[PDB]
């Protein structure tokens, strides 16, 4: 009972503009974090914290632009993983360090304003604890994806073929997590669900609101005041409903127990989307905190 | 003006403790690292100690390494040294010399009265020299031998020049090579070179005398000679 | 009665003025046009020393080229030593508005001044080890600009009141008085036969003074704004002068006019401080674009160029035999270039 | 008023009877002092032994 | 060798002891007082408690640091950048010059405020204007007419509409309406809460900085 | 045998 496959996931059309955007959204995103970083590297009287923290969060969206787009897009077009066993544990080890990098980035950021604002008569911080603290956001990191990258694995399915357009099979395989038992797997997603999405998206809900309440307490300072609300509640609205489905439908594969249309439905067609607003965040960023930043904008 | 004071000493059974006091008044003490002299009764200087400002290096010598332990406190201008074991080579005159150090600094150009105690590789200078007799109105040279070359790179050398008048502390006269002290009449030219150097006296006088001492400041493990008197019958 | 003064004193300028335009038969640029010139030069930094916390002002070398003293808006004087970039004193400030600071040539005092309008002397050897306050010369109603060393007991200052002065240290009190500018003095410098100094104003004018005597000698003129630095050629008989339109002019004392300018159509920013070389072959000077230049003394030509720092250079200085530079500006840093 | 004509007539009348010399000579006379050992800055004069490390 | 050795230990330690001195110094306000002749220029100076004067005060945990160079008498171009930094400058004015003169008072200090404000160091550097002797300035209305000084005036003889106008006229020369802001208040010769004025206005200040520097805006 | 896309 063999099971066969056909090269493409979707038809022509599909793939055409799936591509016309993911390259859209490619560009935007190099251009933008090139320009922002040139734009810091340049000028030395910009050597503050809050500019180093920028650049840090420049950084890990070039990387996640590089290392988590064209990887992903060629998954989602051909039905297999075409690639070998390295491959398959560097890229999730990359990719969890970019995206966690990300997060904590943009939660570093936030933590700088509020102590900036709420508190002026406490002491700065220098650039040593700046670095410090990039350092152990990356080395967290690091920590806490080394374990996938330890059990992921390729296998080589022996039941089922793909078939191209020239009616000529290949074989296929599946980076997938070779846990000892498959009982514990859960806990690790839910983890990592724990430490991506919930933590910093309370962080950042909650002492936001602590600043917005700061700044309301304190016409035109006023209508200043409405516009830096708009920033911050704007900015906390992007990022949960950007990461929202992905994490959602993760969590849904690992414990609802699709059926099999279901699952056809949801690996189909329900992924590429949530990949599609995840890797546009990212890209999106740079606009956001470089067009809107005056000394950027010279 | 400067003045600097040492207090305890005296007779100590073997095997027991002593410590040993200094203070100052009126000399910036918090801006002036120390070191310690032990002399012998009958002759020849050694090093015991060193000390720098604001507790930072401390330096031993080999054969009081783990026996002797030194400390200052910059409130209240005083110093103090801890004597865990006496032997009977503990026997000889401390004395504490005061030292600051920048480019134009002149270290070692203040002695206290020092303490008199009884009990009851490394580089090695010559000075073979030990009596020369002398008169009033003429010139007198003194030579001093060394192991290795005291000729730094920097272009400088180290070499330290003391006299000891009986009955009085030491004083300083030549700190560095061709560099005279202060309060010291132009009399006084050291004008060495090489590995071997001289001291050379032009003219005499009544208070010419006493022992001479040649020092080497490039590894701070520190041997000092064995004296040339000056009988000046 | 004042109208027959008027009428002789300008006459007598027209007298003056003709008859130095009756001997100019000859000119520095037609005479020096066959000689070879120097070609690129370039120059780069030697040590960074990085203590300071706000804008310097004023710096001094030493007379042994070891040892130096810097001046900053924080209150602070501090001493170097350039070869082991090591901090020997640390002299704190009753004022913290300064804008000059000189050396003692034996090595044995140092002195300070500001908008404060007293000149503060302290001696660096002292018996205790620290340094303490010696004398405090008051009685200038401007505000103070420069002040050099003669010798251990002599010491002349130019004021913002138009006048300088020369006094002696044992008695704070003013020996000689000298009057004549219209406009705030800015800077002085004395010659290597400590006999003569020159000196320049703020209305475009620059005098030669007699310190024994004690009256003006010379006058120069020829520029179109303030006068902001002054130097002194190794000879003795020759000075270069810098100003805030963007150029600098070279004066001789045996000929009384001006020979020749640097100056360039690209330059818009002012000069604000000069320094001379050894054989008189480089002149360097700082800019207010945060870049300092190297000229030759021959010829208008541009001889090297140097950028090394974020903000405007204040303070130029070269050691007794023309071997460094030293540089410092409002970057709260001064560097050393070989 | 009277001071001022007096004084600048006195050092710029008595002083027209003094010599006068081009610059050139003096400047002849200090081009002896470069382009040798006394002058280390123009072009790369001194040895790459300088007392300055590099 | 060894005193090398000791001689960077010693410029550490004194290396040490500036950065700490520093530390402590970068955090007190500094201030710059100007003015024209007899004016609120030492009623103020009183009340807040050669060449350059030099007044330290502390107002709820700020120090204040307050330069007065009145006394100067020289060419103020040539020493107007060493207060590039400040805070804030307070300007006083004497809003009883209208019928003195000495070529009215009153226009002498509109030039001084209009060169003052307009200066290339001072960009983003925040003006406090104090009309500064109000207390007899009610009998000098009810007593003479403002047309005087200004032949364009129409109005009451109110105090507030004349004060108001003066306000309004001196804000006027203000170029640029976005960089920095002016601040006006009214004193008295008894009046004991300039200090509070000048508080708010002066936290006002560093929180505007500190909101512009890094963060938003 | 789990053939879907992987996470991130």
């Amino acid at each position: 009972n063999l099971t066969f496959s056909s090269y493409y996931q979707h038809t022509s059309p599909v793939a055409a503009m799936f591509i016309v955007a993911y390259a859209l959204i490619f560009l935007l995103c190099m251009v933008g974090n090139t320009l922002v970083c040139f734009i810091v590297l340049k000028n030395r009287h910009m050597h503050t914290v809050t500019n180093m923290f920028i650049l840090n969060l420049a950084v890990s969206d070039l990387l996640v632009g590089i290392f988590c787009m064209p990887t992903t897009l060629v998954d989602n077009l051909i039905t297999g993983w075409p690639f070998d066993n390295a491959t398959c544990k560097m890229s999730g080890l990359v990719q969890g360090m970019s995206v966690s990098a990300s997060v904590w980035t943009l939660v570093a950021i936030a933590v700088e304003r509020f102590r900036c604002i709420v508190h002026p008569f406490r002491e700065k911080l220098t650039l040593r604890k700046a670095l410090v603290t990039i350092a152990v956001i990356w080395a967290l990191a690091l920590l806490i994806m080394c374990p996938s990258a330890v059990t992921l694995t390729v296998t080589r399915e022996e039941h089922h073929f793909m078939v191209d357009a020239r009616n000529r099979s290949y074989p296929l395989y599946s980076c997938w997590e070779a846990w000892p038992e498959k009982g514990m797997r859960r806990v690790y997603t839910t983890v990592l669900f724990s430490h991506i999405y919930l933590a910093p998206l309370a962080l950042i809900v909650v002492m936001y609101a602590r600043i917005a309440r700061k700044l309301c307490q304190a016409p035109r300072a006023s209508r200043r005041r409405a516009r830096v609300v708009h920033m911050l509640v704007m900015v906390a609205l992007f990022f949960t409903l950007s990461w929202l489905p992905l994490w959602a439908l993760l969590l849904l594969i690992d414990y609802g127990q699709l059926s099999a249309p279901q699952l056809h439905l949801v690996t189909v067609y329900a992924f590429p989307f949530a990949h599609w607003l995840a890797f546009f965040n990212s890209s999106a960023n740079p606009i956001i905190y470089g067009y809107f930043n005056e000394n950027f904008r010279r | 003006d400067v003045q600097l004071v040492e207090s305890g000493g005296g007779l100590v059974q073997p095997g027991g403790s002593r410590k040993l006091s200094c203070s100052a008044s009126g000399f910036a003490f918090s801006s002036f690292g120390m070191h310690w002299v032990r002399q012998a009764p009958e002759k020849g200087l050694e090093w015991v100690a060193y000390i720098s400002s604001g507790s930072g290096t401390i330096y031993y010598a080999d054969t009081v390494k783990g026996r002797f332990t030194i400390s200052r406190d910059d409130p209240k201008n005083t110093l103090f040294l801890q004597m865990t074991s006496l032997r009977s080579e503990d026997t000889a005159m401390y004395y504490c010399v005061r030292s600051i150090y920048y480019y134009g600094s002149s270290p070692f150009d203040f002695w206290g009265q020092g303490t008199t105690l009884t009990v009851s590789s490394d580089i090695v200078m010559t000075q073979a020299t030990s009596s020369v007799p002398v008169t009033p109105g003429e010139s007198v040279s003194i030579s001093c031998r060394s192991s290795k070359s005291l000729l730094h790179s920097n272009g400088n050398t180290y070499l330290y020049w003391f006299l000891q008048r009986p009955g009085q502390s030491p004083q300083l006269l030549i700190y560095r090579m061709s560099n005279l002290a202060s309060g010291v009449p132009d009399r006084f030219s050291g004008s060495g070179s090489g590995t071997a150097f001289t001291l050379t006296i032009s003219r005499l006088e009544a208070e010419d005398v006493g022992v001479y001492y040649c020092m080497q400041h490039l590894e701070y493990p520190l041997t000092f000679g064995a004296g040339t008197k000056l009988e000046l019958k | 009665e004042l109208d027959q003064l008027r009428q002789e004193a300008e006459q007598l300028k027209n007298q003056i003025r003709d008859a130095r335009k009756a001997c100019a038969d000859a000119t520095l640029s037609q005479i020096t046009n066959n000689i070879d010139p120097v070609g690129r030069i370039q120059m780069r930094t030697r040590r960074t020393l990085r203590g300071h916390l706000a804008k310097i002002y004023a710096m001094h070398w030493g007379t042994d080229s070891r040892l130096l003293v810097s001046a900053s808006q924080d209150g602070k004087l501090i001493i170097w030593d350039s070869y082991t970039t090591n901090k020997v004193h640390a002299i704190p400030l009753r004022s913290s508005w300064v804008m000059t600071c000189a050396y003692a040539p034996s090595g044995n005092y140092v002195a300070c001044g500001g908008l404060d309008n007293i000149c503060s002397i302290y001696n660096l050897k002292t018996r205790e080890g620290n340094v303490r306050v010696s004398r405090e010369l008051a009685g200038h109603t401007g505000y103070l600009s420069c002040c050099r060393f003669l010798d251990d007991n002599q010491i002349v200052t130019s004021s913002g009141d138009t006048t300088c002065a020369l006094w002696d240290i044992e008695t704070g009190q003013q020996t000689t008085t000298f009057t004549g500018h219209t406009g705030d003095v800015m800077s002085l410098s004395l010659a290597p036969d400590t006999r003569l100094f020159v000196s320049g104003a703020c209305d475009a004018s620059a005098k030669l003074w007699d310190v024994r005597e004690g009256m003006c000698r010379q006058t120069f003129t020829g520029h179109e704004s303030d006068i902001n630095a002054i130097c002194f050629f190794p000879n003795g008989n020759a000075f270069a002068t810098g100003s805030d339109d963007a150029t600098c002019r070279l004066f001789d004392l045996r000929a009384d006019q001006e020979l020749m300018t640097y100056s360039h159509d690209n330059i818009i920013c002012g000069i604000t401080s000069v320094s001379f070389s050894k054989s008189g072959r480089l002149l360097l000077a700082g800019y207010d674009d945060f870049n300092c230049n190297v000229w030759d003394a021959l010829k208008a030509d541009r001889a090297g160029v140097l950028a090394g720092h974020d903000n405007r250079v204040s303070c130029l200085g070269v050691t007794d035999d023309g071997m460094a530079v030293a540089t410092g500006s409002w970057d709260s840093f001064l560097k050393i270039w070989n | 008023s009277i001071a001022q004509a007096r004084k600048l007539v006195e050092q710029l009348k008595m002083e027209a009877n003094i010599d006068r010399i081009k610059v050139s000579k003096a400047a002849a006379d200090l081009m002896a002092y470069c382009e040798a050992h006394a002058k280390e800055d123009p072009l790369l004069t001194p040895v790459p032994a300088s007392e300055n490390p590099f | 060798s060894a005193e090398d050795k000791a001689a960077v230990e010693r410029s550490k330690m004194i290396d040490r002891n500036l950065r700490e001195d520093g530390e402590k110094a970068a955090r007190e306000v500094k201030l710059l007082l100007l003015g024209a002749g007899e004016s609120g220029k030492n009623t103020i100076v009183k009340q807040m408690k050669t060449g350059i004067v030099e007044t330290h005060f502390t107002f709820k945990d700020l120090h204040f640091k307050m330069f007065d160079v009145g006394a100067q008498r020289s060419e103020r171009k040539k020493w107007i950048h060493c207060f590039e930094g400040v805070t804030a400058i307070i300007f006083c004015v004497a809003l009883s010059d209208y019928d003195l003169v000495l070529m009215n008072r009153m226009h002498e200090s509109m030039k001084l405020f209009d060169s003052i404000c307009n200066n290339k160091w001072f960009t983003d550097t925040s003006i406090i204007l104090f009309l500064n002797k109000k207390d007899l300035f009610e009998e000098k209305i009810k007593k003479s007419p403002l047309t005087i000084c200004y032949p364009e005036y129409a109005g009451s003889n109110t105090y507030e509409e004349a004060a108001a106008y003066i306000q309004c006229q001196f804000e006027d020369l203000n170029k640029r309406k976005d960089t920095k802001e002016i601040y006006t208040h009214f004193t008295c010769s008894t009046d004991t809460k300039n200090v509070q004025f000048v508080f708010d206005a002066v936290t006002d200040v560093i929180i505007k900085n500190n909101l512009k520097d890094c963060g938003l805006f | 045998v789990p053939n879907l896309p992987q996470r991130f």
